[PDB]
DNA sequence: TCACGCAGTATCCTGT
RNA sequence: GGAUACUGC
């Protein structure tokens, strides 16, 4: 992909292949509330990073026009205003206030740098995926369960991780110190990189967390003893004795010394700390340090943030902000992940369903069945 | 401003926030709706002006009284009485003072019997009851016997 | 360079 | 004791 190209592309994608249509139904919610979809802020990132906000749109067709004529290379989707944030200059001091989002949640691969082996910095492989694999079932799981949210819909971000929209009228409503209260309950992993022991579990497990255990262990052989290989040698594997106590330490190291595979020197491990009980749980310690999903509770405590909006197309891998499917979420693969590129060739290769023939249809599909399931409680309730 | 219009113009107005003229100089359809918002500031103010015949009633107490119209429209009671007396003694061949370079009893409130009736109350009050006094007693300037706190 | 009078009700405070 | 408001005429 040539991103001197992506200028020429930009436009054809947000004529033809943008769903607008579904994108509406969406952000408006089923009319119910008035003004809800003309209170709702965007943002636009043009060309030479120039970045507005206080943008807002009467209805579907002037949103339609403004984005045409803008052909934004950022779009961001923010809060629901008091008024119309177009304008916020005419409203008086202190009377322009966010009043409903959506919860959401940034997950990015970044911020699991000091605990990943195959890859740095902006780089993914299939051998890193899986943690990426592991957060959303681990997350929408509570989400589902503790919290009892209905519509969750989750979204590549285009390069390194993933974000989920959590868009129940009640998750709507939520106060900034609810949105503080959820997110902190959801997060385990706490610390910088100035820390080495970054989860202190107490001896009684919270509910929550054996469960968010359970589907880490689901996966753990498969990430942590097979592809990761966290135990290849003695560099990495130092790190994991720094993370238990000293006293067993000096045993596991000529263990390690007899040990041929990382899988093996997981079982021992795993029995040289059973044999040591208040650090029966250190394993699980270790577990989470490696594979619980990081949380920046910035993302999801203002309600003012401005995330990147489904169906985007990223500036330097030009992968779609494409939703997953969250049945199918072990079949998915963030590089086969449609390009721009790609779909303005599929385009340009044959009204209302153009994009019906390009490979965007299945995840449009996936995005049209969960507006239906927000439609259904819409009506329902 | 926007009491004022909604006051005596009965309409509403829309108030352009400090912090965002600065930030309207990102678009030509802000910009042109900031420069609206000065016209129709204008055109309230204009029509305030017309709604309480503030020049026509500025040039009757000026006309009145005597002094100049900027004075009169610049507010205030003292200068109106001031050129009015000094037309009036002028005229009278006179001659006035020169420019310069709770202090007595006032009214009479009676004790009122708090309560609440249900019957007819008739209210009598008169007219002009000051400047009537000053017409029927023949009190002025000219009259009254004053000495440089005693009731003359 | 300025600015009308007086009678009356309601609220709130007194460290260096 | 003082200070801050705004009604009446
Ligand atoms: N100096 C001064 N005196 C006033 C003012 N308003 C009222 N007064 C005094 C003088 C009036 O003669 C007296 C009587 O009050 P009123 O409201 O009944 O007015 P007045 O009787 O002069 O005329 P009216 O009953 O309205 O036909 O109160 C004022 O604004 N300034
Ligand atoms: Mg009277
Ligand atoms: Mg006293
Ligand atoms: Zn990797």
């Amino acid at each position: 992909y040539d991103p001197a190209s992506l200028p020429d592309v930009l436009p054809l994608y947000y004529r033809r292949l943008f769903p607008f249509y579904q994108y509406f139904r969406w952000l408006n919610y089923g009319g119910v509330v008035k003004n809800y979809f003309q209170h709702r802020e965007f943002s636009f990132t043009l060309k030479d990073d120039v970045y507005v906000r206080y943008q807002s749109f009467n209805n579907q067709s002037e949103l339609e026009k403004e984005m045409q004529k803008m052909c934004p290379y950022k779009i961001d989707i923010g809060a629901v205003y008091s008024h119309r944030p177009s304008l916020h200059n005419t409203v008086k001091s202190g009377t322009f206030q966010a009043q409903e989002k959506e919860l959401v949640f940034d997950i990015d691969m970044t911020d699991y740098d000091d605990v990943r082996r195959c890859c740095s910095s902006a780089d993914i492989c299939p051998k890193c995926w899986t943690l990426m694999t592991i957060a959303v079932r681990i997350l929408d799981r509570a989400l589902a369960e503790d919290f009892g949210f209905k519509h969750r819909l989750w979204v590549y971000s285009g390069r390194r991780g993933v974000h989920c929209w959590v868009c129940d009228d009640s998750a709507r409503k939520l106060s900034q110190a609810e949105r503080s209260a959820v997110a902190e309950y959801l997060s385990v992993v706490k610390g910088g990189e100035e820390t080495i022991k970054k989860v202190q579990l107490p001896e009684t497990i919270h509910p929550f967390i054996g469960k968010s255990l359970k589907m880490v262990e689901r996966y753990f052989e498969k990430y942590a003893l097979v592809d990761q290989d966290i135990l290849e040698n003695k560099q990495c594997w130092d790190k994991v004795i720094a993370l238990v106590p000293e006293v067993a330490r000096e045993s596991l190291l000529r263990e390690f010394s007899k040990a041929r595979s990382s899988v093996e020197r997981w079982d021992k491990l795993s029995s040289c700390l059973e044999a040591t009980r208040r650090y029966s749980n250190i394993p699980k310690e270790i577990m989470l340090q490696f594979c619980y999903p990081r949380l920046d509770v910035n993302v999801s405590k203002g309600l003012n943030h401005l995330l990147k909006s489904p169906f985007s197309v990223h500036p330097k891998t030009g992968r779609i902000s494409v939703p997953i499917d969250c049945k199918k979420l072990d079949q998915f693969d963030p590089f086969s992940v449609p390009t721009i590129s790609l779909i303005c060739s599929e385009l340009d290769n044959v009204r209302t369903r153009d994009y019906k023939r390009t490979s965007l249809a299945p995840y449009i599909k996936v995005f049209e069945q969960f507006l239906d399931k927000l439609d259904q409680s819409r009506k329902g309730e | 401003l926007s009491e004022l219009v909604h006051q005596i113009l009965k309409a509403e107005r829309v108030v352009i926030p400090p912090e965002n003229i600065r930030n309207a100089y990102n678009d030509s359809v802000h910009l042109l709706y900031m420069l609206e918002n000065t016209w129709i500031d204008a055109k309230f103010i204009l029509q305030i002006m017309c709604e309480l015949n503030v020049l026509p009633l500025a040039l009757q107490i000026t006309n009145i009284a005597g002094n100049v119209m900027s004075r009169t429209l610049m507010g205030g009671r003292s200068e109106r009485n001031e050129y009015l007396l000094l037309h009036a003694f002028t005229e009278n061949n006179f001659i006035v003072p020169d420019k310069p370079v709770a202090a007595y009893a006032g009214g009479l409130v009676l004790e009122p019997k708090v309560g609440f009736y249900d019957k007819f109350i008739l209210l009598l009050d008169f007219n002009s009851l000051y400047p009537s006094i000053i017409q029927e007693y023949n009190i002025c300037f000219t009259t009254v016997h004053r000495e440089a706190d005693e009731i003359p």
